């Protein structure tokens, strides 16, 4: 992932005031509403009967926020990111045998949270950025099957 | 396929875009532009640099385009069958364009009316915006 | 969305597949199961083996239900409702496994009907699939 | 692309008689008939205007042959698929811009064709077998992108 001077600076000063304990949940929930089938994934989360349900669950939340960590942990090393992401992949590849279309649709519903989130500070060429981040993760995430 | 309840909050949604129509349809396309630079492939003779007025009156009509759409919501492709010619027939515009399109469409909507991007009505405008997708990249005249 | 061309290669086609579909049901199973190994997580407690009579009857169930779907091919909808309650309401089926389905049966049906698989039944017969995808993969009520 | 023994004498066994002058061109007609859109990238090549002009069109015989080689040309180098689809991935992601779901599409024709073309032979064994082939011809041009 490469990003210009500006890009890496106008990046992490919107990441740095992710609310770490609201937008993962907000992200990890959304993907369960918008993506339905995702929901099968997490039968063990608890209730996820409908939208008011999976965003107030609590394990969403609490799950949501190691996604955001992970996410971080790719914002730190954007050149190292199949490294970085090495052990996430072999689990949700062939441990939990998730399909890389879904790590794409997170991806993108991480930005539409940072969008409402963060509003018109979210300008497209923020946007930009964001997307070669989620496309690098996304990427990464997919490794292992490669 | 849309349920009675996504035509719901599709309806109640871009009503609010009112005037601003094809402002937030400029505002996607430049979104798109800059975000997935292939997509200006579709626009060679475009002046799509920053801020262009041919971007900005090109972003009215596909933002009334929408409006029209979800007017007849429930017969979209008889509704939208001159679009299906020009982006099935006349452009072959590439599926995966049409993704990206709308997810940036997402992403106005997000940043301009945040009260209305709830969980359930942006589920609902995703496949809002996919059946519309398959309606124009869809030859069946 | 099908074309009324698109809606005769349709009903022609199963036509020839008559009261083969059932087979051709079970065999598209097994070469899914086969070529895409993880679509096997849905039937856990099934017997997947070559040739099991588990895959064969399922098979003529998938069968039956493409025939009704073939029927019904203008209000799909309404006709595939209690099927969209399965795979979407109940197993959260991901709409990946169902490309690798319809891929599968096409892979099958070119395999004994060589000279009726034309380029144009092709076509329509995967447009056919993909929309009866979607119903399925769909929460509409 | 890892094939046990077996696989790669019965992939190999039913390739060598593969009509190298056709199964391309069927291959290439089919997903410009199948897929309309993928008619874009051949604009040139004349008369697209129907299923029989597609698949008689003179370029798109032609033009398949080539398509089919790339494929017979993997078969050879299944270990080293990146790397000697390393130019096309280049003309096909940077110079073409060919969204990747379109490679997968044209795996997936091809084997509908090996299906059409030889029946009872084209086995669930087989097919199982090809397919870990073109997924890897797929990957290896959609590499670019990764
Ligand atoms: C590309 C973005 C994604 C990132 C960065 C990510 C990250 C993570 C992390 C860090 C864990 C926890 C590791 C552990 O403690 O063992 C996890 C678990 C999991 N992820 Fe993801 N993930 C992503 C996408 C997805 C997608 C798209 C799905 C599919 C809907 C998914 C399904 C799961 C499941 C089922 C678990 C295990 C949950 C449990 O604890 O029961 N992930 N993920
Ligand atoms: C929600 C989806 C879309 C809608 C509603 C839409 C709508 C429209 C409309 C209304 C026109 C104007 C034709 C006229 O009346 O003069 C148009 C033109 C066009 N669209 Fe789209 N469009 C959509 C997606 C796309 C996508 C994804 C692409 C590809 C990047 C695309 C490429 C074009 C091109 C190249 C033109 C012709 C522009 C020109 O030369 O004037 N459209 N579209
Ligand atoms: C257009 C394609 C498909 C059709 C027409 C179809 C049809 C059916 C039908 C008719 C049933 C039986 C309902 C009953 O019990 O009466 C069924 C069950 C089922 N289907 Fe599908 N199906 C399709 C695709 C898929 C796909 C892609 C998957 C996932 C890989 C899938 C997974 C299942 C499962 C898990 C069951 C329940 C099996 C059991 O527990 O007995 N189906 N399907
Ligand atoms: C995954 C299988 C594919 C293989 C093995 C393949 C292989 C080739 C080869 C060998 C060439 C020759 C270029 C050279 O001499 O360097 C070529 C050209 C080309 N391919 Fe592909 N291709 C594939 C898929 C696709 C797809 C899906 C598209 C998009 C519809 C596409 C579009 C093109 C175009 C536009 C050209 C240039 C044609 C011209 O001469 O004007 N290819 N391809
Ligand atoms: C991870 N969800
Ligand atoms: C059309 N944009
Ligand atoms: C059921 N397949
Ligand atoms: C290559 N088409």
């Amino acid at each position: 992932v490469h990003l210009t001077p500006e890009e890496k600076t106008a990046v992490n000063a919107l990441w740095g005031k992710v609310n770490v304990d609201a937008v993962g949940g907000e992200a990890l929930g959304r993907l369960l509403v918008v993506y339905p089938w995702t929901q099968r994934f997490f039968e063990s989360f608890g209730d996820l009967s409908s939208p008011d349900a999976v965003m107030g669950n609590p394990k969403v939340k609490a799950h949501g926020k190691k996604v955001l960590g992970a996410f971080s942990d790719g914002l730190a090393h954007l050149d190292n990111l199949k490294g970085t992401f090495s052990q996430l992949s072999e689990l949700h590849c062939d441990k939990l045998h998730v399909d890389p279309e879904n790590f794409r649709l997170l991806g993108n519903v991480l930005v539409c949270v940072l969008a409402r989130n963060f509003g018109k500070e979210f300008t497209p060429q923020m946007q930009a950025a964001y997307q070669k981040v989620v496309a690098g993760v996304a990427n990464a995430l997919a490794h292992k099957y490669h | 396929v849309l349920s009675p309840a996504d035509k719901t909050n599709v309806k109640a949604a871009w009503g609010k875009v009112g005037a601003h129509a094809g402002e937030y349809g400029a505002e996607a396309l430049e979104r798109m532009f800059l975000s997935f630079p292939t997509t200006k492939t579709y626009f060679p003779h475009f002046d799509l640099s920053h801020g262009s007025a041919q971007v900005k009156g090109h972003g009215k009509k596909v933002a009334d385009a929408l409006t029209n759409a979800v007017a007849h919501v429930d017969d979209m492709p008889n509704a939208l069958s001159a679009l299906s010619d020009l982006h099935a027939h006349k452009l072959r515009v590439d599926p995966v364009n049409f993704k990206l399109l709308s997810h940036c469409l997402l992403v106005t909507l997000a940043a301009h009316l945040p009260a209305e991007f709830t969980p359930a009505v942006h589920a609902s405008l995703d496949k809002f915006l996919a059946s519309v997708s398959t309606v124009l990249t869809s030859k069946y005249r």
